[PDB]
């Protein structure tokens, strides 16, 4: 199984939480081959050599199985765009990892207005270019969401993967999904677990509901992936 | 004469690119190290919104070292507002920081492994850096609530805190760290005095030179009264660079008293522990002797904390809309700084951060000067060079 | 359908001590695992849900046995015990922690352990899952019409509520007792619980209701290993007095009527909304 | 000829915006048979009468050309779904008036805990129940924009109505359909066209792009309606 | 492909007053159409983009002939003038309002008129809409670099800006003239013009431009009646001077040459965004 770390404008956190699997992590690597991740390997060199310069490229190989794209696309950055068909080309499955891939996260609240690239502005979720075969949310997301990611996905445990699967369709995450479809259609019992899954504790329950604090939340969509009353396949019923 | 452009170099956090003017035999004569990432823009995107959002957003600069932005982004909101942070939640937000750069620090020993530590020794040098980012992270965890991107950092102190039970258990684990890092230690200072990579070549005596000074503020956290803010001033790539590849920058390039600074251990151990070594085995050196700094500084935290004491200050989150708040810190590879002007309600008016590698990047381009260009990478690799911070 | 979900025993029981049954609701199934855990080294933190003056809830981690007798007995009202989940393994720093909930609050705890996106360091930590019967629930307001309006009792004067025999009871601070025909109490209840198909809280390791059970007893349900052990080892320690449902009455014979006329009632309203149109989980 | 207004879980503001038109209300009113309105008319007014009581009951008519709904939909409360789906059947054509109706609106914040009807805290606009064929958003919208409404409906100028028929099928409206449309899709000119729009002076323009104060914003969809950047129907290029 | 949309006259004209001659871009166009709408009763307020010390721009509402002449000249930098455009019909009180603005600013005023959700009282208030040529823009810290680094003049010293002979213009508030090739200016130039399908702002009453004029004119394409009832009084009165672009020099061609360009470019983005996925327009 071939597998590769491909980074875009994110921030390497969700790379950093694969990393805190620790023990479990040379497990993982001793049964995938790790042939792409700018950030740990030296891979793919290929050099080009003129009578006035010598040019040392790292591309993106092919026969790649999963790749674990982090972070979104700038779409006034051309190599940012050039990597992110790249991955999907030469991946047969592409995973957005973390929010910002898979719905845009923090970068949706760029505007640009900053030097040194005052022309960079335009940031959006790599599902919004080219196909996404499975998406996690957070910010990051669990290490241990990560194993039943990768387990599921070498064991071709399609109905654990299907939730995100159906989630990689979704390019849009905030706050007000748990309004807008639990709260909204008389769906929500008060359980509270939504609170609990909130990285910045931008929610808060009040009068049995939650209350989301606009100005706190970074549109990770880990709130809406935890509600039992928006997804609640029969997998889980499943108890020892 | 003739170019040799490598790109994107490896086996650091980020995206960049060398670009080396060379002569017939290797030697790069004119060194150019410059971002390329797409620039986010943090500091943008925050005016208007309220001062409780900054710590959350700037934590996104980087996961590998957000607990850096998010304390340095209280720091300036707080000075701004003329907030003090009670005695417990500081010392608690100190650990906080420290149990990030227990992680840092191991994981970059990881990343630069594959030069200068053996094949045979791999697996056993991983486990013990793995099993000392364990310890780091699980005191960012508990201090900050989160391991990566800490909420419980807020303008005031700290959030949340520890019981009795979870100050023994950090303690104990410290102290496990502090064996882990005694093993390391003793594994790895020898190698870099060795000057030779696990495949043999050995590394010019003089690699990584350079004529720069350093800037550094506190050993383990930070000071902003150790530093004249006047005297920092942010320049353009054209300053550095050729205008050819001064137009592909993504950073500025900050300066104190009108000269490049380094920042990062090397900067630290020279200001507090004399330590007045050149070259790129002497950075390695010096991050490696810091991991028994930041240990032991943790468990004198620890002792002197009473989990009961306040931790939030009730002083408002009010400002005059004028006042320049600074707020330092020592992240992991460097000196920290971001900077913040609140109104009276509590918003941002202005908001700007100049990250620890931002200082570092002008230099690494002239300490790749003087040696072969095979070689520039492993001067790149010294500075821990985090560029999704450089960039932000 | 199937009535009561998987399980492995099912057992009409009360806790031995009796400080315990002199503030708990039904047999005191909830505190004397709390209490045993807590003192035996198995649970270092417990989920409950306080009431203040007023019955108002708050969802807290408590770590001692008073924490968990000060919070015994029934608030039919919400009660939100998952939101303190992360609270209880972070600043709390619980590494065996027990979890109290209705039916739907123990579907939210199996989901995030399945799916832990936002839940790092948060599944591994949980040692003792414990659900509790539940056919419906209220908003705060709505009990306070309930006992107020129709039990003619301000909530300061309440000492106890229960609901059976077809009634809601409001036992008074001062000796007063009060019963109002359930069929008044419809009205108020939290429609949401119109499309809940799990009354004997269907994914625990231990459930435990007042149906089934005569008054002071509880109806159990041992359903998991972990919950399988745990009630081992209180009943070995004589913690519990465990009765045969085939011998007490009602029966279990009640929990299948009522479980199913839950599952039939409401599954009516799922077929409804998807009728009109309307989202209903999957 | 035969227009009816629907009243749900509105405030009336809608209305009023319509009589607002003044003069040219008494020109619809003359072009048009008003049926139904229990703010304006008597009608339609039925005797029921068993052994126990009276019941005067003023019921919707039937044969409604044209149906102008304002307010929001409450699940909670049988009447209130008795006369969305009791408007549809007996309606040709359905507007959804103003930002309750079509997106929810400030409805959207309800969550209940709140006497005298503890229950009450679902809150979806029409489009959730019922197939919606004209949407008009706003807090309320302009008088302006409802006489073009109501002239292009009589006229069949379905090339005007063409942008409202499309929003129709969209229940869902905020002040993030500018950044996740405009501004993250690089096609924000920088105008300030939308920040002029909101009703809440919830725009805020800075370094040429709008701001959106969240704790402002009530979701009336003002601003993504106005963006030219969005919809750019060929018709509005011909001027005299 | 249409190069200039649909028109009634097309002139070259500059003012008649050298006092605006002195502080405008070209032929003062727009201020002179303010100025007189101001002094004869046919505008109270005009939008107009003001800039502060260091060339940043703010959008205003003025209402006096100095505000309208200290707003002359070309910022190249993205000034949203559109977002006062209620502000003047509310707090300001105008009731015949000028507005000002580049095709694209234009193009939202239609869009605003036709459909005026949030424009209540605005559109029956718009007496005069005066767009200007426009073929890119420029984020401020773009036009920054392009100034200060490419330049080589501090933005406090600047007097003036000016595009023109593929070159760009900088002008000293000490005598000095600084310019450079217009292909170091692209990479900082806003990137959603690339979708931009408009030159001469197609849709005004009255557009004006520096391309087709010699240095001090204007070309001015009347539109619409009202324009073409403005531009007739000011002639009459005196207050500009008119001459066929016929006999003018570059004349008209080289105005359809730059339109069609720019349609032609642009319109391979729009088709290039369609392939890969992303919105556009329509
Ligand atoms: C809303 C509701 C409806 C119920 N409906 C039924 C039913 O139809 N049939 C049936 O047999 N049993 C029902 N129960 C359970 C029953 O009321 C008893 O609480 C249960 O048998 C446990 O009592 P105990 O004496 O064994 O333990 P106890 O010692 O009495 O402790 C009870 C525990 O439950 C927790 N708790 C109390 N109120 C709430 C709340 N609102 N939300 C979450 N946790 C809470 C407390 O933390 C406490 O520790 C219901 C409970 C609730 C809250
Ligand atoms: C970014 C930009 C690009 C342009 N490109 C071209 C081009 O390729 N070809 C061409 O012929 N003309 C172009 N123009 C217009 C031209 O430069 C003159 O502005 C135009 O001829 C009007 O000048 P004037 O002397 O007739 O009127 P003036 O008396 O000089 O007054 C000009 C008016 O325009 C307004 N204004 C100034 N800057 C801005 C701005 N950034 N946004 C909105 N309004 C503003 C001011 O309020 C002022 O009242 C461009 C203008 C801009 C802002
Ligand atoms: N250490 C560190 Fe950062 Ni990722 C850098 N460079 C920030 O404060
Ligand atoms: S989702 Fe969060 S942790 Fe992951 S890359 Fe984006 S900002 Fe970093
Ligand atoms: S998880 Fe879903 S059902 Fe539970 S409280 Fe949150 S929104 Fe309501
Ligand atoms: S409320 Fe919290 S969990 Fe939900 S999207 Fe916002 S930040 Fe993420
Ligand atoms: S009836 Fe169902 S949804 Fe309602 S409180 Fe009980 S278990 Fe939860
Ligand atoms: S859209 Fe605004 S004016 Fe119309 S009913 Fe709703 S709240 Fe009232
Ligand atoms: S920003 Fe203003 S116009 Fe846009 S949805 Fe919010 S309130 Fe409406
Ligand atoms: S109307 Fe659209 S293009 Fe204009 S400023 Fe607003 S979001 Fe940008
Ligand atoms: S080129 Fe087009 S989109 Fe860009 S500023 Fe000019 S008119 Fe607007």
């Amino acid at each position: 199984v071939k597998i590769a770390h491909i980074h875009l404008c994110g921030c390497t956190g969700c790379l950093i939480s694969l990393a805190d699997t620790y023990e479990q992590l040379l497990d993982i690597l001793n049964s995938v081959e790790l042939v792409y991740a700018l950030t740990l390997v030296d891979e793919k060199t290929e050099i080009r050599e003129t009578d006035d310069k010598i040019l040392i490229e790292r591309e993106i190989p092919d026969d790649i199985d999963i790749a674990l794209v982090e972070g979104s696309v700038c779409l006034e950055d051309e190599h940012s765009m050039k990597d992110v068909f790249d991955a999907r080309r030469k991946s047969k499955i592409v995973v957005a990892l973390g929010a910002c891939a898979a719905t845009g996260g923090i970068t949706r609240f760029c505007r640009g207005g900053q030097m040194s690239k005052p022309v960079h502005s335009s940031f959006v979720p790599i599902g919004d270019l080219i196909k996404v075969d499975l998406a996690l949310p957070g910010c990051p997301p669990s290490p241990e969401a990560l194993v039943n990611l990768i387990t599921a996905a070498l064991n071709g445990d399609t109905e654990y993967l299907e939730i995100y699967a159906e989630l990689a369709k979704k390019t849009e995450a905030c706050g007000c999904d748990l309004l807008v479809n639990v709260i909204n259609k008389s769906l929500c019992m008060g359980c509270g677990s939504c609170a609990a899954s909130c990285p910045t504790r931008a929610i808060e329950m009040i009068d049995g509901k939650p209350n989301v604090l606009k100005e706190l939340c970074i549109k990770c969509g880990a709130c809406s992936l935890q509600c039992p009353r928006i997804r609640f396949p029969k997998l889980i019923e499943e108890i020892e | 004469g003739k170019i040799v452009e490598i790109h994107p170099t490896t086996r650091h956090e980020g995206h960049t690119k060398l670009v080396l003017k060379v002569d017939d035999e290797g030697i790069v004569e004119k060194g150019a190290y410059l971002s390329v990432t797409p620039v986010r823009g943090f500091e943008k995107f925050l005016v208007g919104k309220p001062a409780e959002f900054a710590p959350i957003a700037v934590s996104r600069f980087c996961g590998i070292c957000p607990v850096a932005h998010a304390t340095s982004a209280v720091e300036a909101i707080e000075d701004a507002c003329d907030i003090t942070p009670p005695k417990d939640g500081l010392l608690l937000r100190e650990l906080c920081g420290i149990g990030n750069k227990m992680h840092s620090h191991p994981l970059h020993q990881f990343l630069i492994s594959p030069d200068y530590v053996p094949k045979d020794d791999s697996n056993e040098f991983i486990k013990r850096v793995q099993a000392m980012r364990r310890i780091g992270q699980y005191i960012v965890d508990a201090v900050g609530g989160e391991a990566i991107h800490s909420p419980n950092i807020k303008v005031g102190g700290m959030a949340k805190q520890i019981t009795e039970s979870t100050k023994a258990k950090m303690y104990y684990k410290c102290k496990e760290y502090e064996k882990l890092a005694k093993e390391q230690l003793e594994y790895l200072i020898p190698i870099f005095e060795s000057r030779t990579l696990n495949d043999g070549t050995e590394l010019p005596e003089k690699l990584g030179y350079h004529d720069f000074g350093y800037i550094a503020t506190h050993p383990t956290y930070g000071d902003r009264t150790k530093i004249d803010q006047d005297k920092v001033v942010e320049y353009t790539p054209f300053d550095v660079y050729d205008k050819d590849v001064a137009i592909q920058s993504s950073t500025t390039v900050p300066t104190y008293n009108g000269r490049l600074m380094e920042v990062g251990p090397r900067a630290r151990f020279s200001k507090f522990f004399d330590f007045k070594e050149k070259g790129a085995m002497a950075l390695h050196i010096a991050r490696a002797y810091e991991i028994s700094v930041l240990v032991k500084r943790a468990m004198e935290i620890l002792d002197e904390l009473n989990v009961n004491g306040k931790t939030m200050s009730d002083e408002p989150i009010v400002g005059d809309g004028e006042k320049l708040g600074l707020g330092v810190h020592e992240a992991a590879r460097g000196h920290n700084t971001h900077q913040a002007v609140i109104d009276k309600d509590g918003n941002i008016v202005y908001y700007n951060a100049i990250v620890a590698t931002t200082w570092n990047i002008p230099v690494i381009s002239k300490a790749v000067e003087g040696t072969h260009y095979k070689f520039a990478e492993h001067i790149v690799r010294a500075y821990d060079p985090c560029i999704s911070c450089a960039t932000h | 359908m199937d009535p009561f979900g998987k399980y492995k025993t099912v057992v009409s029981a009360r806790a031995a001590d009796k400080t315990i049954l002199k503030k708990c609701q039904d047999g005191g199934i909830v505190s004397a695992a709390y209490i045993y855990g807590l003192e035996n080294g198995l649970l270092d933190g417990v989920i409950v849900a306080d009431k203040d003056d007023k019955l108002q809830t708050t969802p807290k981690v408590a770590t001692t046995v008073d924490e968990v007798l000060e919070a015994a007995g029934t608030k039919y009202t919400v009660c939100p015990t998952i939101s303190v989940i992360k609270s209880a393994v972070r600043e709390y720093g619980c590494e065996k922690l027990g979890v109290v909930g209705t039916p739907c609050q123990i579907i939210a705890t199996r989901k995030l352990m399945k799916y832990p996106i936002g839940f790092r360091h948060v599944p591994d930590k949980l040692a003792l899952i414990v659900g509790i019967f539940c056919m419906e629930n209220f908003p705060y307001n709505g009990m306070k019409t309930i006992i107020e309006e129709h039990c003619g009792i301000k909530m300061e004067d309440v000492a106890k509520t229960d609901i059976g025999k077809g009634k809601f009871w409001v036992y008074s601070k001062w000796g007063d007792v009060k019963s109002i025909k359930l069929k008044e109490t419809h009205p108020y209840e939290q429609q949401s619980c119109h499309v809940c198909m799990d009354y004997t809280a269907e994914l625990a390791d231990i459930s435990t209701g007042s149906v089934g059970s005569p008054d002071g007893w509880s109806t159990v349900f041992i359903r998991t290993a972990q919950g399988e052990e745990f009630f081992n080892k209180m009943v070995e320690a004589g913690a519990l007095e465990v009765k045969p449902i085939e011998e007490v009455k009602p029966g279990l014979g009640l929990v299948e009527k009522l479980s199913l006329t839950k599952k039939e009632k409401n599954a009516k309203e799922i077929e409804h909304r998807k009728e009109i149109g309307l989202p209903v989980p999957y």
